[PDB]
C-alpha cells in the first residue's frame, strides 16, 4: 500500500470516487484529498509540493522545539521562561538569554544583533537550497542526497520511496499539531503541556467549551 | 516689546529657516530647477559607458 | 522683514542651482579643443 | 583606514581613561565620556548652522 | 564529480592551485629581497606550507624533509586542540561554569588525592 | 436568456467589453464575473461551482435560522435569550437547552453527546455525498435527484434548467447576507431584527457610519 | 526586444546569483519580471494576464495612497488647520460640528452629509471603473491597462523603447509603494501614531523607537 489504486486514502474504504485523475499516488503522502480543486494544474501540483514538505520539515522542528523547554521546567530547570510563545521576549530581561539555567552559556544581551546575523546566515542557507552551495549544486530540490544523508539511509530505493511516506505523515501531523499551539495559547494564554495538565486534572470540565462564550461581541 | 523682530540670530537655526516656509522655499526651487536640468540631460550626451569622461 | 527673507531664499537658491546644475551639464565639453 | 583611525578617539574616550573635560564641575578634569550624544538632529545641526 | 556551488558567488572548486604550489608561490620574504634562484632545490613547489623558509639548512633532500613533515603535521595537530582545550575551560571558569581548574598549568594539582 | 452568449452579466452595458472566455453560458448563474481568473482552469472551474452550490445550500437554511428565533420573539414565544451569535451558550444554562420554552422538550445539558452523535451522523452523509451510498450511488455529485427529489419537480428540461438559476440566485444572496449577518454582530453586538428595527427607527442617524469610529487604535 | 537590460534572459531576478533559473512561463517581456512565482499561481496564461492589471491596478491606487497619506499630515505639522493630519483619524472629520473643510478652510469644500459624499462617489466611480473595462468618450478600443491617447497627454510615451523603460518605472515605484502602503496598515495597528510621527520618534532614539518595543503588545491575556 500507499502507493497505486489500493493504496490507504483520505475517507478510507469510502473514497474510490471522490479521488481525482491527477492524484494517481506515485507521490509520497497521496491520499487523493484535493476538494477545492487546488492541483489541476501539474506545474502547479509540483509546486505545493515543494511548499508543503519545507512547511513538513520546519514544523517538526517546530513542535518539539516549543516542548522541550516546558519538559525541562518540569524537571526543575531554572529558564526565566519557559512558555514557548513567551520565549523570545527574555532578551529584554535583565539577566539577558541564557541557553539554560546558566549565565556562561550564549548570554545574549541585543536584539538586533541577533536579529541581523540570522539575515545572513539564514539568507545565505535558504539561497543555497534554490540554486545549490557548497553541500552540491544539481540535485533533487527536496531530497538532495549525501551530505545531509551521511548515514547512508537512502539506499534500497523501496526503502527509500518508503521512508518518504514515514517523513510527509509525521509531518502533516506536525503541521496540524503546530496549528494547535498557536490556537491554544491564544485562547487560553498558558503553555501546552500546561493545558494537558488542566486538561487531564479534568477533562469534563477543562475543554474549549469552557472558553466558548469568550470571543463574544460585548457591545 | 516696543517692537517686533526675528529674534533669530544667535538661535542657531539650521539654513537660517524658522518659518517652515522657508524649507519649502528652499526645497520646492531646488526641485524645480532639477526638474528642468532632469529632462534636458538627453541632450548632454550618453555617457552609459565603460569610461567617458574627459580622460588624459 | 518676513516678506523679504522669502525672496531672497528664492533669488539666492535660484542662482545657486543654477551654478551646481549648470557645471553637471556636460561643461568639459564645452572647449575649442579637439580630438 | 581612517574610518577605524575616528573609533580610537571613541574608544578611548569610552573605555581607556577618557579624555580631558574642561567642564568638569570645580576646574577641567579627565571625565570617562559614559553617555555620548549619538542624536542625529543634535549632530547635523552644527554643520547646517551658519558660521 | 561534486557538482557543488561557491560560497558567496556563483563557482565552487579551487580559487588557485598556482597561487601555494609550482614555482609560483608565497614566500617567508617578498620578491625584493628573495629571488627565485635562492631557493634550496629540495624545496620545490608540491607540498603544502612550502614558503622555502628555511635559513638554517636542517633538510638536506625531500625524502629526509618527508619523515619531518611526519614531525611537522603530528605536531600541529596535537597543538590544535591544545589551544581550544587551554582557552575554552578558562574563559567558562571566568564567566560561571565551574570547572574548579580550567587553568591550564594547575590542571593536575586540582586532582591529586 | 439566462443561457448562451446573450445572458444578462455583472456589469450590463459595461460588461461586454471584458467578459472572460472560458466563461460561456453554458452553466446556470453565469453572469460573467470571474475578472480575477481564478478559474480559468476547466477542472478547476467544475470544483469552484461544486464549492459554490454547497455554500448556497447552508446559507439558506443558516440565513432562516437566524432569524425565526428572533421575529418568534416579538410574537410572545417564551425563548432563553434567542439571539443567534449568543444561543450557542444556552446550553450552559441550568435546566439545559429546552427547544421553544418547555422542559418536556428536548433538554439537553451535555454538549459532549450531542456532539459526538453529530460528527457521526454528519461524517457518513458528508461521506456520501461525494461517493454515493444508500440514496442511490451513480448520480450526478451536485443535483443527483430521485432520492432528493421525491416531487417530481425535476422535469421538464427547459423548466429545470431555469430552477438552477432560481437555486443559485436564491443561494448567493443568502451567502451574501450571511456575511451580512456576521459582521453586522461583530461590530453592533444585537441582533439582524433589532438592527432593522433600529434602522427603521430613525435611517439618517441611526446606520453604519454611527459605529465608523469603533475600531481606531488607541495607541 | 532591443538589449534594454530589463526585457530577456539577462534580466536581474529576485535572488541575485541565488536564483538560478527563473519559472518555464516567466520568460522576461512584461514589466518587472524578476522572476519570483515560487508558488506558482500564475502558471496558466490566461491566469497570468488577470493578475497583471490585478497587480497595476493595485499599484495605481497605492502610489496614490502613499502620497496622499502623508501629505496632509506633513502639512498638519506645519500649522496648517486640518481637522485631524493622521490618515486613519481624517475619515471621522465629517462627524465634527464644523463639516470636511477642505485645508482646514471653512471657505472651501464644507462637506455635510455622509451619505451625500457616497451617494455622488458611486455614481462616478461606478461610471469611470465602468468606462476603464470598456468604452467611454476617451478612447473606444484601446489597452486595458495602458490606454494612452487622451490618458498620455504630454506625448512622452511614444518611443517603443522609451515607453518600453518608463513601464519597468511604473511598476518599481508601484511595487515599492504597496509593499510601504501595506506598512501604514501594520504600524497603524500596532503603534496607534501618524507615520511621521513614528519616523520622527525612530529618528529621536533609534535603538529604543524600534519595533521590538511594540512587540510584546499583544501577549495572550
Ligand atoms: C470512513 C470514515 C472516515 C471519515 C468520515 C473520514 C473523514 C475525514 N478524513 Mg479521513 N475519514 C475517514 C476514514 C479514514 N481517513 C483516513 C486518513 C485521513 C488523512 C491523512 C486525513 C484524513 C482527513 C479527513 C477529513 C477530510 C475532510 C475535512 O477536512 O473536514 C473538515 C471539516 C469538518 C470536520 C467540519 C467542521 C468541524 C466541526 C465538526 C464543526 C463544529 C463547529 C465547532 C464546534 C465550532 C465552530 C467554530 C466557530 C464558532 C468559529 C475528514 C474529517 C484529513 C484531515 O485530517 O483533515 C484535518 C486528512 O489529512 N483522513 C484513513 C486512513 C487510511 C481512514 C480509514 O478508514
Ligand atoms: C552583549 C553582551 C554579550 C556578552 C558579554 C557575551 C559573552 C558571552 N557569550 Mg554571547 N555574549 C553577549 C551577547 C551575545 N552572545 C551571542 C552569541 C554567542 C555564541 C554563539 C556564543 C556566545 C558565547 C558567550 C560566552 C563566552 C564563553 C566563554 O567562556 O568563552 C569561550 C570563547 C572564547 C575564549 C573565544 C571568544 C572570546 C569572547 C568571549 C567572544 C564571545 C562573545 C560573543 C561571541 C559576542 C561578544 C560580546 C562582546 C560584547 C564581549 C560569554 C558569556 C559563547 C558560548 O556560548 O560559550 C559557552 C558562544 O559560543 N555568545 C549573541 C548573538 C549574536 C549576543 C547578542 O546579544
Ligand atoms: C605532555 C604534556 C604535559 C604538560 C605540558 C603538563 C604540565 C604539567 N603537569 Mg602534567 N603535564 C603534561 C602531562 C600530564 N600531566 C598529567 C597529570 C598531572 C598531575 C596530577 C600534575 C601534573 C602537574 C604538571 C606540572 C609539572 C611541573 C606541569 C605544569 C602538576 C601540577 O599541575 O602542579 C602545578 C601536578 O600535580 N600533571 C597527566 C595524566 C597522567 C599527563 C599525561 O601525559
Ligand atoms: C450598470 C451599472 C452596474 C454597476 C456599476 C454594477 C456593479 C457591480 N455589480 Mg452588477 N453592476 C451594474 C449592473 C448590473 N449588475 C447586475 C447583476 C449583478 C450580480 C448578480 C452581481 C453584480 C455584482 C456587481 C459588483 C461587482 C464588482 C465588484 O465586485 O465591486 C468591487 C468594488 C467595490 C465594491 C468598490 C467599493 C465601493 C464603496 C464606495 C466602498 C465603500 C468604502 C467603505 C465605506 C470603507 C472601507 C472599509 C474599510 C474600513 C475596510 C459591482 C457592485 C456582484 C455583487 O453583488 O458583489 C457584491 C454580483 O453578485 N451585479 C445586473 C443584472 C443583469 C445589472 C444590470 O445592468
Ligand atoms: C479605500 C479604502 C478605505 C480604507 C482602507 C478605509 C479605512 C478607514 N476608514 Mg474609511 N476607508 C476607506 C474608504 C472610505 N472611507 C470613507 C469614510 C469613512 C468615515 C466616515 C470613517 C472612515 C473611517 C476609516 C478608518 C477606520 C479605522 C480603522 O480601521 O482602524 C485601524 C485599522 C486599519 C487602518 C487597518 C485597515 C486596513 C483595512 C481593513 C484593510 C484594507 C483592505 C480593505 C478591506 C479594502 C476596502 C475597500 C473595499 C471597500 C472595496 C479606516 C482607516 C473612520 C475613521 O475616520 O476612523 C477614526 C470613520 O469615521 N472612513 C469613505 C466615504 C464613504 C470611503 C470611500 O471609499
Ligand atoms: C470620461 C471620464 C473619465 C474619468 C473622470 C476617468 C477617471 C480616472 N481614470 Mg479612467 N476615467 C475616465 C475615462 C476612461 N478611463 C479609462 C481607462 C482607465 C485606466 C486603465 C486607468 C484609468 C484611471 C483613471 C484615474 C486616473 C486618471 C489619470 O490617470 O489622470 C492622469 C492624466 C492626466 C492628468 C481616474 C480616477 C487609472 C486608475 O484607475 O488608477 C487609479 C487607470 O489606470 N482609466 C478609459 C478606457 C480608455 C476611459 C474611456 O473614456
Ligand atoms: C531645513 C531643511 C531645508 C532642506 C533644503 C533642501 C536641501 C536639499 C539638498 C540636496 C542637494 C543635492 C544636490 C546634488 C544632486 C545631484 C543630482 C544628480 O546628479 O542627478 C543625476 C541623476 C541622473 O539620473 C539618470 O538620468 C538618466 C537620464 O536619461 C535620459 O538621458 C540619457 C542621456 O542623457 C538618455 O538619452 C536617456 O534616453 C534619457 O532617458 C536616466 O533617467 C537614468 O535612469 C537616471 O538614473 O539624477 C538622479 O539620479 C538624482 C537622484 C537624486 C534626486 C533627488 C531629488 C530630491 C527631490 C526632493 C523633493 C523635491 C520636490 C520637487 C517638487 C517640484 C515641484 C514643486
Ligand atoms: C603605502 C604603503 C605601501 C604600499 C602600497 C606598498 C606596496 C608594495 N610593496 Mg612596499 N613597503 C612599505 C609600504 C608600502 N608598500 C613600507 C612601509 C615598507 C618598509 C617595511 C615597504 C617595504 C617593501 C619591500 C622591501 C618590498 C615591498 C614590496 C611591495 C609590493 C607588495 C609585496 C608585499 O607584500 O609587500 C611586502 C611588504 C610587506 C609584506 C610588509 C608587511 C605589511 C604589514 C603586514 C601590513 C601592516 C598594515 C597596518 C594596518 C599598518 C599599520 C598602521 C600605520 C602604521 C599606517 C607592493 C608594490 C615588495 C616588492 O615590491 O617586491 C619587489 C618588496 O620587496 N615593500
Ligand atoms: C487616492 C487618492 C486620495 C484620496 C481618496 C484622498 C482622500 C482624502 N483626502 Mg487626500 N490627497 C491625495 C490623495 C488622496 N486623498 C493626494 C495625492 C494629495 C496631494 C495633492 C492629497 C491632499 C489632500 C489635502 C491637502 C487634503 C486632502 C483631504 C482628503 C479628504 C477629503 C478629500 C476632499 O475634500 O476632496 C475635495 C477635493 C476636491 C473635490 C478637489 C480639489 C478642489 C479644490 C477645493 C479647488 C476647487 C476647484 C475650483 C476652484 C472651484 C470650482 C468652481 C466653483 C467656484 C463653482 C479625504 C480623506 C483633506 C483632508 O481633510 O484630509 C486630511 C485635505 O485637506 N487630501
Ligand atoms: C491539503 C489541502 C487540500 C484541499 O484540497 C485544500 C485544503 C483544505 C486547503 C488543503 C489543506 C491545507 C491545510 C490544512 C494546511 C495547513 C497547514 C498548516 C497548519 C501548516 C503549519 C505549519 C506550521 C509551522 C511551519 C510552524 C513552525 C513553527 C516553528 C518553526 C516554531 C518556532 C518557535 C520555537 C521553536 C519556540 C520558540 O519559543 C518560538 C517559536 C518561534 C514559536
Amino acid at each position: 500500500e500507499f502507493y497505486g489504486p489500493n493504496r490507504a486514502k483520505w475517507l478510507g474504504p469510502y473514497s474510490e470516487n471522490a479521488t481525482p485523475a491527477y492524484l494517481t499516488g506515485e507521490f509520497p503522502g497521496d491520499y487523493g484529498w484535493d476538494t477545492a480543486g487546488l492541483s489541476a494544474d501539474p506545474e502547479t501540483f509540483k509546486r505545493y509540493r515543494e511548499l508543503e514538505l519545507i512547511h513538513a520539515r520546519w514544523a517538526m522542528l517546530g513542535a518539539l522545539g516549543c516542548i522541550t523547554p516546558e519538559l525541562l521546567a518540569k524537571s526543575g530547570t531554572q529558564f526565566g521562561e519557559a512558555v514557548w510563545f513567551k520565549a523570545g521576549a527574555q532578551i529584554f530581561s535583565e539577566g539577558g538569554l541564557d541557553y539554560l539555567g546558566n549565565p556562561s552559556l550564549v548570554h545574549a544581551q541585543n536584539i538586533v544583533a541577533t536579529l541581523a546575523v540570522q539575515v545572513i546566515l539564514m539568507g545565505l542557507v535558504e539561497g543555497y537550497r534554490v540554486n545549490g552551495g557548497p553541500a552540491g549544486e544539481g540535485l533533487d530540490p527536496l531530497y538532495p542526497g549525501e551530505s545531509f544523508d551521511p548515514l547512508g539511509l537512502a539506499d534500497d530505493p523501496d526503502t527509500f520511496a518508503e521512508l518518504k511516506v514515514k517523513e510527509i505523515k509525521n509531518g502533516r501531523l506536525a503541521m496540524f499539531s503546530m496549528f494547535g499551539f498557536f490556537v491554544q495559547a491564544i485562547v487560553t494564554g498558558k503553555g501546552p503541556i500546561q493545558n494537558l495538565d488542566d486538561h487531564l486534572s479534568n477533562p469534563t470540565v477543562n475543554n474549549a467549551f469552557a472558553f466558548a462564550t469568550k470571543f463574544t461581541p460585548s457591545a | 516689546l516696543v517692537d517686533e523682530r526675528m529674534n533669530g540670530d544667535g538661535t542657531g537655526r539650521p539654513f537660517g529657516v524658522n518659518d517652515p516656509v522657508l524649507g519649502w522655499v528652499l526645497l520646492g526651487v531646488f526641485g524645480t530647477m532639477w526638474a528642468i536640468w532632469f529632462i534636458g540631460q538627453k541632450d548632454l550626451g550618453d555617457f552609459e559607458d565603460a569610461d567617458d569622461g574627459l580622460k588624459l | 522683514m518676513l516678506t523679504l527673507k522669502i525672496f531672497v531664499y528664492t533669488v539666492v537658491t535660484f542662482f545657486v542651482c543654477l551654478f551646481i546644475f549648470g557645471f553637471l551639464s556636460n561643461d568639459p565639453a564645452r572647449n575649442p579643443g579637439k580630438n | 583606514m581612517l574610518g577605524l583611525g575616528a573609533w580610537l578617539l571613541v574608544w578611548k574616550a569610552m573605555y581607556f581613561g577618557g579624555v580631558y573635560d574642561t567642564w568638569a564641575p570645580g576646574g577641567g578634569d579627565v571625565r570617562v565620556i559614559t553617555n555620548p550624544t549619538t542624536n542625529a538632529a543634535v549632530i547635523f545641526g552644527y554643520l547646517v548652522k551658519s558660521p | 564529480g561534486k557538482a557543488t556551488r561557491g560560497w558567496l558567488g556563483g563557482q565552487g572548486g579551487a580559487a588557485d592551485l598556482d597561487k601555494w604550489y609550482g614555482p609560483d608561490r608565497k614566500l617567508f620574504l617578498p620578491s625584493g629581497l628573495y629571488d627565485r634562484s635562492e631557493i634550496p632545490e629540495y624545496l620545490n613547489g608540491e607540498l603544502a606550507g612550502d614558503y622555502g623558509y628555511d635559513p638554517l639548512g636542517l633538510g638536506k633532500d625531500p625524502e629526509t624533509v618527508a619523515k619531518y613533515r611526519e614531525n611537522e603535521l603530528l605536531h600541529a595537530r596535537w597543538a590544535m586542540l591544545a589551544a581550544a582545550g587551554i582557552l575554552i575551560p578558562e574563559g567558562l571558569q571566568a564567566n560561571g561554569a565551574n570547572i574548579k581548574g580550567g587553568t591550564w598549568f594547575e590542571t593536575g594539582a586540582e586532582m591529586l588525592n
